[PDB]
């Protein structure tokens, strides 16, 4: 009664929280910065050749 | 609001914008022929003639499924009129007035689905 | 995306929710006591449903 | 816990939840008794503005009747869910020891059993509605995906 | 058991379980109050219950 | 003869004197005889007052907002990639495009 | 997974970009 019932948070009502999580590009960099890359690796070999 | 019947009336002005300049050939073509090898004339009429048919039976059969039945009715006279041509298979100043009713009245019905569609769109 | 959310968790409803709805559909064949309260209730009522 | 839900500031439902002996109901008491905001609200108007001004973050706690009456008889904008939590009863008074109290206790059971309190709440509940009841037909929570969602 | 149905829909008629008590018998001025205190303590929820 | 109680109360028993208050207090007191009206059924109002059976059930009900139907945007397939992507995929497409020609 | 209003916009559309294409393929 004196620890957990008077709580400020609640451990059986937080439980899933689940929200909908929108992608950005903060995750999906990794692969622009391979796309470059690879664009940039493209052109060398080409001027190579 | 977003009915199966708006997209009908939605793909009909882009599709009958095509039906306009088929007449508009055909009159371009008696007017060659009044002024006046003879033969190309003809045959490339008869190649123009076909889609112009088939294109508005589908008009026919996207409102058939659309139950806009309203419209319909706006549409069956000019499908009976291809069944004439179809079943028979001077003759200048016949055809000229049977092609200058097709402009005006490919052009009066497209201003219907130009207002039908929003009729319903805006409408939610 | 809609076919994998449909087979991870389903929704199962009712077919029915109240008296006044199952008295319109008259699909499901609904029955009560012989002789009690619930069929003298209903052999005197003045309610339409 | 998203959700923060009060009751009167001086009323009936507040002094229940005072002296409710129950695991169910002494937490949510000992939650509306601290809170940051305002969760309680003096006037029973004022406080239903304030559910509908909150969209879906203040669920204020009142009686059936006069919950299942700002429903229908007023701009349905909210609604009532849940059952009853406790349980009570209306009726009507009569002097200590006066002899109007037979033949109307009598009264009443009869207007209960011949089915006419139930006409008058649903004539003045239901059939006066400020909105009314549209759409009757509860529409089916359709699973599919609607045509709006890819136009 | 096995809780294969359940209950749909709200309460169409409402009566009451009254406690009985004789006609000439003095105890309905003691029952009354009884089941009013009962019913005002939440006793009767948590029975139920 | 209906007629409406000044105070507009139901009333209780006051905590300062034993006086009870509204449309219970005229009946005690004898300047009614019947109070019919929306009045919960108490213990402290039936000890001094008489009842009839009850008339209508009621219970302590939540009240929550209506959810709309929430008309999903024109553009709602464009949700799951934020409008950051969507641009950065159209630069991303004309850059390799230049590049490869 | 896609109401039946769906399927027949689909149809529909399928058609229609046909003899669109058909059409484009056609003044050349
Ligand atoms: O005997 C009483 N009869 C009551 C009747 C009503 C109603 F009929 F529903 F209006 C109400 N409301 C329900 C919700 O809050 C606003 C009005 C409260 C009552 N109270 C509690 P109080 O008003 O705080 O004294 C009584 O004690
Ligand atoms: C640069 C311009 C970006 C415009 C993005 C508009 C997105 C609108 C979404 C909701 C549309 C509701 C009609
Ligand atoms: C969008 C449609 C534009 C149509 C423009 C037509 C121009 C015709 C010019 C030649 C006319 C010859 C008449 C004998
Ligand atoms: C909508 C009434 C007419 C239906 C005609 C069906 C063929
Ligand atoms: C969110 C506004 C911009 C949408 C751009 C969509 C581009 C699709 C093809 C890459
Ligand atoms: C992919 C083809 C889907 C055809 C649907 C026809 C109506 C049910
Ligand atoms: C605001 C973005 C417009 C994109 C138009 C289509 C580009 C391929």
């Amino acid at each position: 009664k004196w620890w957990y019932d008077k709580g400020e948070c609640g451990s059986g009502g937080g439980d899933s929280k689940e929200k909908t999580s929108a992608l950005s590009l903060s995750n999906v960099a990794g692969v622009f910065y391979i796309l470059v890359g690879g664009l940039g690796l493209a052109m060398l070999v080409a001027l190579i050749e | 609001a977003f009915t199966f019947a708006a997209f009908c009336y939605m793909l009909t002005l882009v599709l009958c914008a095509s039906l306009i300049f088929f007449v508009i050939w055909h009159i371009i073509a008696f007017d060659e022929l009044r002024t006046d090898n003879i033969e190309r004339i003809c045959c490339l009429l008869r190649k123009l003639v076909v889609p112009e048919y088939s294109i508005h039976g589908l008009f026919c059969l996207m409102f058939l499924c659309a139950a806009e039945w309203v419209t319909l009715g706006l549409n069956i006279p000019l499908l009976f009129y291809h069944l004439w041509r179809y079943f028979h298979r001077d003759i200048l100043n016949y055809c000229q007035k049977e092609s200058w009713c097709k402009l005006a009245f490919y052009l009066l019905s497209f201003f219907y689905y130009l207002y039908s569609m929003v009729y319903t769109l805006v409408s939610f | 995306a809609n076919l994998a959310a449909f087979l991870t968790v389903e929704r199962m409803v009712s077919p029915i929710e109240s008296a006044e709805d199952l008295s319109k559909q008259t699909e499901i064949a609904y029955g009560t006591l012989d002789s009690g309260s619930t069929k003298e209730f209903f052999r005197r009522s003045k309610i339409a449903v | 816990t998203e959700i923060a839900y009060g009751t009167l500031e001086a009323g009936s439902t507040k002094e229940f939840f005072r002296r409710s002996k129950i695991a169910v109901f002494e937490k949510m008491w000992t939650y509306m008794k601290s809170a940051e905001p305002s969760v309680f609200v003096r006037t029973t108007e004022e406080g239903m503005i304030r559910v509908r001004k909150s969209k879906g973050k203040y669920a204020y706690l009142l009686e059936s009747t006069m919950n299942e009456y700002i429903e229908q008889r007023k701009p349905c904008d909210t609604m009532k869910v849940g059952g009853n939590l406790d349980s009570k009863g209306y009726g009507i008074a009569t002097p200590k020891g006066s002899a109007l109290r037979g033949p109307v206790n009598l009264a009443v059971l009869k207007l209960s059993e011949q089915g006419v309190l139930d006409k008058l709440k649903s004539k003045w509940w239901y059939d006066k509605g400020e909105c009314g009841s549209k759409d009757s037909g509860s529409k089916d929570k359709t699973s599919a995906l609607s045509l709006s969602n890819v136009a | 058991k096995p809780c294969d149905t359940m209950k749909v829909g709200g309460n169409l008629d409402s009566k009451g379980y009254g406690i009985a008590t004789p006609k000439g018998s003095s105890l309905r001025n003691a029952v009354n109050l009884a089941v009013l205190k009962l019913n005002e303590q939440g006793l009767l929820d948590k029975l139920k219950n | 003869r209906l007629e409406i109680v000044s105070d507009g109360k139901y009333g209780a028993r006051d905590p300062d004197t034993k006086a009870w208050n509204g449309m219970v207090g005229e009946l005690v007191y004898g300047r009614a005889d019947v109070a019919v009206a929306p009045l919960t059924i108490t213990l402290v109002r039936e000890e001094v007052i008489d009842f009839s059976k009850p008339f209508m059930s009621l219970g302590i009900s939540i009240m929550i907002k209506k959810p709309q139907k929430s008309k999903p945007g024109v553009f709602s397939f464009l949700d799951p990639l934020a409008y950051e992507i969507w641009m950065c995929i159209v630069f991303a497409y004309i850059g390799v495009s230049v590049v490869l020609f | 997974p896609l109401a039946y209003e769906i399927w027949m916009c689909i149809v529909f559309a399928y058609i229609g970009v046909s003899v669109v294409l058909f059409l484009v393929s056609r003044f050349s």
